[PDB]
């Protein structure tokens, strides 16, 4: 792996992870988040 | 296949000085910017040992050791060369399998 | 009865929804996730370089615990793995000053 | 939302049109169709590609925790190091979900501008030519072939060339 | 304000509607306030889930701790205090700002609102009734309570006025 | 931009208006360029308030201090230095996105400023004069000097000019 966690390895691309604080590598930027989802395109109609 | 071809392909060298085993690789055995290459001494009538990984560093493995080279060739420098030195030296790339070996070298 | 031209915008089958200040909830054409949430559960090696205690400890390795011959003479290590409460600490009790000190110094190797 | 085109006087986004965001439905003798309004949806895509690789590479200089260990006696500096990573984890998370939040708010409100324009676009060019129906279209005081579509799309649309026709059109009604 | 309407081309709020931030008439049945309650309630809904919003956001804020230390200490004693005061005027940074720039972000949402409740009435009505241009219509035709009803919830049967409207301009 | 005015309906800013960022005329009496004075202030005040906003918003940052440490207090040392850099790396971001995000909102402030100010003389302006659709309106009337006064300083007599401008509307 190229980012490794004590709780398992990380392979992404995400700019964020949520797997653990303590990590060595490449890696994505902790966070404490469930959840970090951009809107790119536009609402959406039903 | 990563051909790998050692020079010379026997080496006679007088005692405390300095033997230079050079190998050869076909294609580079050399990304994420260290060397894929390992030196392995096989003292007669036993099986191989390990002495350099990825082409520098050394595994209990006395100094005399040189381990050098980047891309395509290497180079296995011994100085001071030693009475129990005596020995075939291999190198095997582990960049790309299939695994390949050096034809080996054999020093006297 | 007569030629009309409209403006208008995308729709499609989306249900992708993502939140705002004022509005929770809302479903989008397009949305980017940015959150890693997944691992593989295991410890591995880095770019091709790790050094793991198994029950052994860090002063257990280095004093030379005999139940810890595994690390006599162990390779080049990209990082080093210790459990919370190894096993083979010091064989023979004591203590092992400026401990956490030299750990660091570990870390730094 | 902000600019009341999405959602507002333009009720509804069309499934049909398929090739971009924003663009026109037009409706001739000639037959009907889709068409996306290639430059604006252009600026758009950039503007929000831009947007995104922003967000990402603002974040670049983020924190990123460092083990350390510490014994039964420096529980002090354990507990400092550990409210000063927790500290920095909280703040960048902060800034992570809010700059997202509230970025994505003034996407929605970007493309409702950028529809807003594209309707005015129009509505500039053709002026007593056609009248505002009210619901994102235009219905013409003039006959209006597939050139003359393609004209009001691309911004060339040669106004005195129909003000005649229009013109009577408008006063027989 | 960004739109134009609240002190712009609407000069002036009324003090006389009282049931809604945003509303509407004068006819011969004679006139009155009332709310839009759609778009009122649209606007209460925003304002609210961003209040909301802002002390959801802030649950995870920095929580300064009393720690001791003795007279060899003095780093990280002074350590612990740039700490806790670095988190401190971080944090109020935070709070300041976001309330600054929501509170920017509101009254331009309320100027939004009305110009887009302008808009709503302005597209239905269309030739049907003049623009005085202070956020009044001026009817070409006759509108009944009923009618302004319509108006008001967005069922303005344009056609069916569209002839005695046609007609009215015409003599002008 | 957001408002479709700058870079938009209008085309292009003047090299000629050079005593303010907002203006207008053309009639018998000669050509020439004028600022509107009003929407001009309001926007330096506007922008001299958010520059002065940002620095003051500063004045409580983090300050780095110089701290000593021995060899065997490297742990405080490098908790010390990722103290220092935790709050310099931030503070940075702080400074990097406001400028960022409210350079973006005066851009379009600007912009909003151009739409309100066409939109100020267009609804004075009505059916007395043809929306060119460039941020030029014809007249269908006479505009002397003093006229133009009138629409630049918001006092425009609609109904003195209606009467001659439906008739020149009515011709055509
Ligand atoms: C967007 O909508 C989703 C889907 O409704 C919301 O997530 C859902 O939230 C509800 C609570 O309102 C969750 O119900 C919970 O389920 C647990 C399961 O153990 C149970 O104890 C209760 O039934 C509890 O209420 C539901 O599981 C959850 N669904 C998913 C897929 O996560 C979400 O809240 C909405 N987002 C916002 C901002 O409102």
């Amino acid at each position: 792996t190229k980012c490794q966690t004590p709780m398992g390895a990380i392979n992404s691309s995400m700019p964020f992870h949520n797997i653990h604080p303590l990590t060595i590598g490449e890696c994505p930027k902790y966070v404490k988040s469930n959840r970090l989802v951009l809107a790119t395109g536009l609402r959406n109609t039903p | 296949d990563i051909v790998l071809t050692q020079s010379p392909g026997s080496l006679t060298v007088s005692l405390g000085q300095r033997a230079t085993i050079s190998c050869r690789a076909s294609e580079s055995v050399d990304n994420f910017g260290k060397s894929f290459m390992h030196w392995y001494q096989q003292k007669p009538g036993q099986s191989p040992k390990l002495l350099i990984y990825r082409a520098s560093n050394r595994e209990g493995i006395p100094a005399r050791f040189n381990g050098s080279g980047s891309g395509t060739d290497f180079a296995l420098t011994i100085n001071p060369v030693e009475a129990d030195d005596v020995a075939t030296y291999f190198c095997q790339q582990s960049n790309e399998d299939p695994r390949t070996f050096g034809g080996g070298t054999k020093l006297e | 009865p007569g030629d009309q031209i409209c403006i208008g915008y995308h729709a499609n089958n989306s249900t992708e929804q993502v939140d705002t200040i004022m509005e929770k909830n809302v479903t989008v054409t397009h949305a980017q996730d940015i959150l890693e949430k997944t691992h593989n559960g295991k410890l591995c090696d880095l770019n091709g370089v790790p050094l793991i205690l198994r029950d052994c400890s860090v002063a257990g390795w280095l004093l030379g615990n005999p139940m810890c011959d595994e690390f006599i003479n162990v390779p080049e290590w990209s990082y080093i793995v210790e459990k919370a409460s190894p096993a083979n600490d010091l064989c023979y009790p004591g203590d092992f000053n400026d401990y956490e000190e030299l750990k660091h110094l570990l870390s730094r190797t | 939302g902000l600019f009341g085109a999405i959602a507002g006087f333009i009720e509804g986004g069309w499934q049909g049109m398929v090739d971009g965001w924003y663009g026109y439905h037009h409706s001739n003798e000639q037959g009907s169709g889709y068409a996306a309004d290639k430059e604006s949806t252009q600026k758009a895509i950039d503007g929000v590609t831009n947007k995104v690789n922003s967000i990402i590479d603002k974040m670049n200089t983020q924190f990123e925790a460092v083990g350390r260990e510490f014994n039964n006696l420096e529980r002090r500096i354990e507990n400092l190091n550990k409210q000063m990573e927790d500290g920095f984890l909280d703040v960048w998370t902060y800034n992570a979900e809010l700059l997202v939040l509230m970025e994505n708010e003034r996407t929605l409100d970007f493309h409702d501008s950028n529809v807003k324009n594209l309707y005015d676009k129009v509505r500039l060019q053709l002026r007593d030519n056609a009248k505002e129906l009210g619901n994102g279209c235009f219905e013409f005081y003039h006959k209006c072939d597939n050139e003359c579509m393609e004209s009001v799309k691309n911004g060339t649309y040669d106004y005195p060339q129909y003000s005649e026709e229009a013109r009577l059109n408008r006063e027989e009604i």
